[PDB]
């Protein structure tokens, strides 16, 4: 029995163009505990990704929030790619501001 | 207000990538305080809160020794649980733990918790008087015979009525500042229109600490439950949560509905409305 | 502070 990823990708603090920021993809309700997870700048692998420790809620399913420092821009699109055992296929989640 | 302490371990098998990884985790209420990884570099119980920090040599030693004895244990539960449930050596299956005590303001002893999951499934619990057990299927009962026969849950108790709670204690006084702090949400309503007919109002409640918080939205004073989309609390990174819900509206009707908040950190529920 | 095989 195993249990798919919820995923949500959203900002630390409310966005302002030109202001620095943190873009979190937070993961949770999966199990195995298994999984990969990017952030992405236009379709790109973020390379300083931070995530916090492995840890699971009362029903035994597992969070994890990856985390980067970010300057958000009208222009640039972020995302959040994710791939667990689950799935056939890495889900990618778009940050919508507004989310 | 009320407190919590749990700790929370992982024992994940993995054959032909080495031993199972061992990941043990601390809170109080939502605030993570310590960890310990098989997997790092030199394993050590590791302060992840600044108000842990203080504790000594001794405080660090006797955890990191405690928990690399847990993470041995664990290791041979994971190899007993193949036993028990007629498995092969070749899959990875994962051992989950939680357990620890909720005090009151007074900092008594509110209940205790010890309970354990294989793959993700309950396997043996505590029960809340702390003198006998829950066994999930036929192979925890194995377990709790094992357990009455050494009279595992009078250890148990005595942790949870004694050092649980006095260690918790201590841990709320030296980080009171932070950890006797509730932090209320900053609250507000935005409109989406989504075509002429209808738009989204989404009700966030940002900066709150603890997480636990309810956010709902009513249409003419009747809870709206089924029609509103309520996201899982998320952490924000900086000790806070966040939380939405939305509704969709008919154009022009959006007085009609109002978000409730309802948090520790607020002396009284809130009412908000689109602007 | 944190604290039998199955």
């Amino acid at each position: 029995i195993q249990r798919t990823p919820k995923i949500q990708v959203y900002s630390r603090h409310p966005a302002e163009n030109g202001k620095s920021n943190f873009l979190n993809c937070y993961v949770s309700g999966f199990h195995p505990s298994d999984i990969e997870v990017d952030l992405l700048k236009n379709g790109e692998r973020i390379e300083k990704v931070e995530h916090s420790d492995l840890s699971f809620s009362k029903d035994w399913s597992f969070y994890l929030l990856y985390y980067t420092e970010f300057t958000p821009t009208e222009k640039d699109e972020y995302a959040c790619r994710v791939n667990h055992v689950t799935l056939s296929q890495p889900k990618i989640v778009k940050w919508d501001r507004d989310m | 207000g009320s407190h919590s302490m749990r700790y929370f371990y992982t024992a994940m098998s993995r054959p032909g990538r080495g031993e199972p990884r061992f990941i043990a985790v601390g809170y109080v209420d939502d605030t993570q305080f310590v960890r310990f990884d098989s997997d790092a570099a030199s394993p050590r119980m590791a302060p992840r809160a600044p108000w842990i920090e203080q504790e000594g040599p001794e405080y660090w030693d006797g955890e990191t020794r405690n928990m690399k004895a847990s993470a041995q244990t664990y290791r041979e539960n994971l190899r007993i649980a193949l036993r028990y449930y007629n498995q092969s050596e070749a899959g990875s299956h994962i051992i989950q733990v939680m357990y620890g005590c909720d005090v009151g303001p007074d900092g008594r002893l509110l209940r205790g918790h010890d309970q354990s999951a294989y793959d993700g499934k309950d396997y043996i619990a505590l029960n809340e008087d702390l003198s006998s057990w829950t066994a999930a299927d036929t192979a925890a009962q194995i377990t709790q015979r094992k357990w009455e026969a050494a009279r595992v849950a009078e250890q148990l108790r005595a942790y949870l009525e004694g050092l649980c709670v006095e260690w918790l204690r201590r841990y709320l006084e030296n980080g009171k500042e932070t950890l006797q702090r509730a932090d209320p949400p900053k609250t507000h309503v935005t409109h989406h229109p989504i075509s002429d007919h209808e738009a989204t109002l989404r009700c966030w409640a940002l900066g709150f600490y603890p997480a636990e918080i309810t956010l709902t939205w009513q249409r003419d004073g009747e809870d709206q439950t089924q029609d509103t989309e309520l996201v899982e609390t998320r952490p924000a990174g900086d000790r806070t949560f966040q939380k939405w819900a939305a509704v969709v509206v008919p154009s022009g009707e959006e007085q009609r509905y109002t978000c409730h908040v309802q948090h520790e950190g607020l002396p009284k529920p809130l009412t908000l409305r689109w602007e | 502070r944190v604290k039998h095989l199955w």
